RNA sequence: AGAGUGUAGCUUAAAAGCACCCAACUUACACUUAGGAGAUUCAAUUGACGCUCUGA
C-alpha cells in the first residue's frame, strides 16, 4: 500500500514567530569554521583507517581462500558455498548500561 | 571584419568568437584561458604560478578566483584583447566564485560582450 | 565506531524541537532518544 | 559490404558484457573534460584539425 | 607429504556498551544541539512555558517548572549502570565482561611437547567434515560452555603456514550472539583481548599477524 | 557509412541498457535481493545509518534498488527505512555484514531478510 | 640472509590530474555549489631508511 508517513504535520505552519533571532559574533563562526574544516579532516582519516583495514581483510581473505584452493582441491568449492541460515539473521545495536 | 565561425549551433560551446575564456576548476587548481579560435591558447592564468600562489591562502576558493579575475584583467590589457565571447553552462553561472570573476572582468576594462562583425 | 551515525540531524525544516530523554525498555538499558516534552527518565511496565 | 577499419576503434576496449560493474559517468562535466582530451588528440580519420590547422627553491615555496 | 589438517575460530564479542565520545564530539554535537535549538518550529512544551507565563503574569498584573523538577528527580531515582565494569577488576580476564566498549577475543594457552605456545582456539579436523562444522565441534567442545554464536560464512580470515611433515592453520571469525558460561573459573587459560595485549601474548609470524583482519575499529 | 571504414563511429545503444531468484550455478555464488530494516525511535538516526550505509554500497560498487520506507507505527513512534542491496561475493558478504555489525550507533537492530 | 623495490588511494604526471571528506538540495543516492587535507624516504646517477616475497 503506497501510504508513507513523509507528510508533514499541519501544525508546523502558523505560529512560526519564536525565533526570529539568529544572531552571532565574529569568534562564533570563526570556530565553527574551524571546526568545520577540522571535522572534515577527522572524518576523511576515520573513513581512510576503515579502507585501510578493509583492504587489508580482503587482501588476507583473498590469500586465505587461495592458499586454501592450492592446498585442498576438494575444499574451495565449498569455501564460497553460502548458508541458508543468513535468511533470518538478527543483531541489534549497542546500549550504555549493562542489565 | 573577420569572420567568426558562426556554427556550432546544436553543440556546446559555440565558436562564434575571436577569444575564449575557459575556467577548469580542479580539486586544487583553477585556470582560466584566453584563447583564439585555432586551439591554441593566447592568455593563460594559472594558480600554478609561484608569483599568484605564494599570495593565496588557498588556491580554490572565491578568493583565488576573485585574484586570478584580477590577474587575467590586468594580463589581457597588456595583452591587447579586448573584447570577449563567453559561454558558462547554467548551473555553472549561478555559482558565486565564477559570477565574481565575471565582476572582475567588468571592473577590469575587458568587455564581455565583443562586437559585431560589419558584412 | 559505534558514533559515525549517532552524531546526526534533522535533514527536514518543518520540525520541532527535540531532546535527549534516556529510556529504558524493560532491561535497565538507558538509551538517548530525541523526543518531545523532554523527561529524564523512562521505564515500560 | 563491411570493410575493416584503419586504426583502433575507440569506445572497444571498454565494451564489457557486465557495464554495471564499471564506473560511471554521475556528472556533467567529466564527460566534456575527457571529450576535450580526445578531441586534442590527433585521429586516422578525416577531423576539423586537418582543415583548420632546484629543490632549494621547492623547499622555500613550501615554507612560504 | 603427510599434511597435517588443524583448523581454528577467531571468536569475537559484539560490544554491548557503546564507545565513549572524544570531547572534540561533544564540542561539536554542542553545537549540533545549538543549531538544532536554532532551526526547531515553535513546539508545544515551549508554549505550555513561555505563553503559560505571560498569561499567568497578566493575571497576575490585573506547571512546567514542577514538571521539569519532578523530571530532574526521576532522573537522580534510578542509578545508571556504570559502563566500567572494566578498571576496577583489572586482572579478571577469565570473565566475559572484563570489557564493554571494544570486542573480545577468545584465546587459550596451549601444551605441546616441542612447544608451549599461546594460540588462538584450535582443533584437528578430517577431510570427511565440513570446516563450518569443524569450528561448531571446536565451540562445542574446546570451551565446555553453553555460549549460542553465530558465523557470517564458511569463507576462511587468516591463514598461516608454519612447519618443523607439513602444517596449515585457518582462522575463521565467530560472533557470540547469547551465552550461558556456566562455572566462568575453568582450568583452562581462556583470556578475552581486545586487540593490545595480543602484542603482548602473540610473539612469533604466525601469531603477531592476528590483527589485520580482526576488526580493530 | 556502412562501406567506409569508420562504420558505426557513433553507435550507442550497445552501451545502453534499453529496459529474483539468486544466482548460485556452480562457481559464482551471488545473492539476489535484499531488504535491510533499519528501525529505530528516531528519524535522525535511521536517516543517517541509512545514508551511510548506501555511501559504503555505492563506494564498494553494490548495486542498490531502492531506498524507500514503509509507514510508522503508533505505539512512541516507530521508524525505519529499507536498503535494498545486491552484489556480494561471499568473502564480501562477511566483510560486508561485519562491517555493518560494527558500525552500529545505538540501539538500532538490523535485518537481511529477501524479498518478500 | 638474499631478491624485488619506493611520488597522498592510482599514474610509460613533471610538485599535477583523477580519487576522498564535511556543510547546503535530495527519504536517500547522484549532480552542483561552498570549503579541506594532501605527498618525490635521508645523504652525495649511487649508498643506506620503509614495504613485499623467498630462507632458517
Amino acid at each position: 500500500i503506497p501510504i508513507e508517513d513523509f507528510i508533514t504535520p499541519l501544525k508546523f505552519l502558523d505560529k512560526a514567530r519564536e525565533r526570529p533571532q539568529v544572531e552571532l559574533t565574529f569568534e562564533e563562526t570563526e570556530r565553527r569554521a574551524l571546526l568545520l574544516k577540522k571535522w572534515s579532516l577527522y572524518k576523511q582519516q576515520e573513513r581512510k583507517m576503515e579502507r585501510d583495514t578493509i583492504r587489508a581483510m580482503l587482501e588476507a581473505q583473498q590469500e586465505a581462500l587461495e592458499e586454501l584452493q592450492l592446498e585442498s582441491p576438494k575444499l574451495h568449492a565449498e569455501a564460497i558455498k553460502r548458508d541458508p541460515n543468513l535468511f533470518p539473521f538478527e543483531k541489534e545495536g549497542p546500549h550504555y548500561t549493562p542489565p | 571584419v573577420a569572420r567568426k565561425e558562426r556554427g556550432w549551433r546544436t553543440v556546446f560551446p559555440s565558436r562564434e568568437f575571436w577569444h575564449r575564456l575557459r575556467v577548469i576548476r580542479t580539486q586544487h587548481h583553477v585556470e582560466a584561458l584566453v584563447e583564439h579560435q585555432n586551439g591554441k591558447v593566447v592568455v593563460s592564468a594559472s594558480t600554478r604560478e609561484w608569483a599568484i600562489k605564494k599570495h593565496l591562502y588557498s588556491t580554490r576558493n572565491v578568493v583565488a578566483c576573485e585574484s586570478i579575475g584580477r590577474v587575467l584583467a590586468q594580463r589581457c590589457l597588456e595583452a591587447g584583447i579586448n573584447f570577449m565571447v563567453y559561454q558558462p553552462t547554467p548551473w555553472e553561472a549561478a555559482s558565486d566564485s565564477m559570477k565574481r570573476l565575471q565582476s572582475a572582468m567588468t571592473e577590469g576594462g575587458v568587455v564581455l560582450r565583443e562586437p559585431q562583425r560589419i558584412y | 565506531d559505534s558514533s559515525r551515525a549517532s552524531l546526526t540531524r534533522v535533514h527536514r525544516q518543518a520540525y520541532a524541537r527535540l531532546y535527549p530523554v534516556l529510556l529504558v525498555k524493560q532491561d535497565g538499558s538507558t538509551i538517548h532518544i530525541r523526543y518531545r516534552e523532554p523527561r529524564r527518565m523512562l521505564a515500560m511496565p | 559490404r563491411r570493410t575493416p577499419p584503419l586504426g583502433p576503434m575507440p569506445n572497444s576496449d571498454i565494451d564489457l558484457s557486465n557495464l554495471e560493474r564499471l564506473e560511471k559517468y554521475r556528472s556533467f562535466d567529466r564527460y566534456r573534460r575527457r571529450a576535450e582530451q580526445e578531441a586534442q588528440a590527433p585521429h586516422w580519420w578525416r577531423t576539423y584539425r586537418e582543415y583548420f590547422g632546484r629543490t632549494q627553491q621547492l623547499l622555500e615555496r613550501k615554507q612560504a | 607429504s603427510p599434511w597435517r589438517l588443524l583448523g581454528a575460530l577467531c571468536l569475537q564479542r559484539p560490544p554491548v556498551v557503546s564507545k565513549p565520545l572524544t570531547p572534540l564530539q561533544e564540542e561539536m554535537a554542542s553545537l549540533l544541539q545549538q543549531i538544532e535549538i536554532e532551526r526547531s518550529l515553535y513546539s508545544d512544551h515551549e508554549l505550555r512555558a513561555l505563553d503559560e507565563n505571560q498569561r499567568l503574569a497578566k493575571k497576575k498584573a490585573d506547571l512546567a517548572q514542577d514538571l521539569e523538577d519532578m523530571w530532574e528527580q526521576k532522573f537522580l531515582q534510578f542509578k545508571l549502570g556504570a559502563r566500567i565494569t572494566e578498571a576496577d577488576e583489572k586482572n579478571d580476564r577469565t570473565s566475559l565482561n572484563r570489557k564493554l566498549d571494544r570486542n573480545l577475543v577468545l584465546l587459550v594457552r596451549e601444551k605441546f611437547g616441542d612447544q608451549d605456545v599461546w594460540i588462538l582456539p584450535q582443533a584437528e579436523w578430517q577431510p570427511g567434515e565440513t570446516l563450518r562444522g569443524t569450528a561448531e565441534r571446536t565451540l562445542a567442545t574446546l570451551s565446555e560452555n553453553n555460549m549460542e554464536a553465530k558465523f557470517l560464512g564458511n569463507a576462511p580470515c587468516g591463514h598461516y603456514t608454519f612447519k618443523f611433515l607439513g602444517a596449515k592453520v585457518f582462522f575463521f571469525k565467530a560472533l557470540l550472539l547469547t551465552g550461558d558460561f556456566s562455572q566462568a573459573g575453568n582450568k583452562g587459560h581462556h583470556v578475552w583481548v581486545t586487540k593490545d595485549e595480543l602484542g603482548d601474548y602473540l610473539k612469533p609470524k604466525y601469531l603477531a599477524q592476528v590483527r589485520r583482519f580482526v576488526s580493530d575499529l | 557509412y556502412k562501406t567506409k571504414p569508420t562504420h558505426g563511429i557513433g553507435k550507442y545503444k550497445h552501451l545502453i541498457k534499453a529496459e529474483v531468484r539468486a544466482i548460485n550455478l556452480g562457481t559464482d555464488y551471488e545473492y539476489g535481493v535484499l531488504n535491510i530494516h533499519l528501525t529505530a525511535y528516531d528519524m535522525t538516526l535511521a536517516e543517517s545509518y541509512a545514508q551511510y550505509v548506501h555511501n559504503l554500497c555505492n563506494s564498494l560498487s553494490i548495486k542498490v534498488e531502492e531506498s524507500y520506507a514503509m509507514p510508522t507505527k503508533t505505539i512512541l513512534t516507530t521508524h525505519e527505512r529499507v536498503v535494498q542491496i545486491s552484489g556480494l561475493s561471499a568473502t564480501f558478504a562477511e566483510i560486508f555484514l561485519e562491517i555493518i555489525q560494527s558500525s552500529l550507533p545505538e540501539g538500532v537492530r538490523l535485518s537481511v531478510k529477501e524479498h518478500t
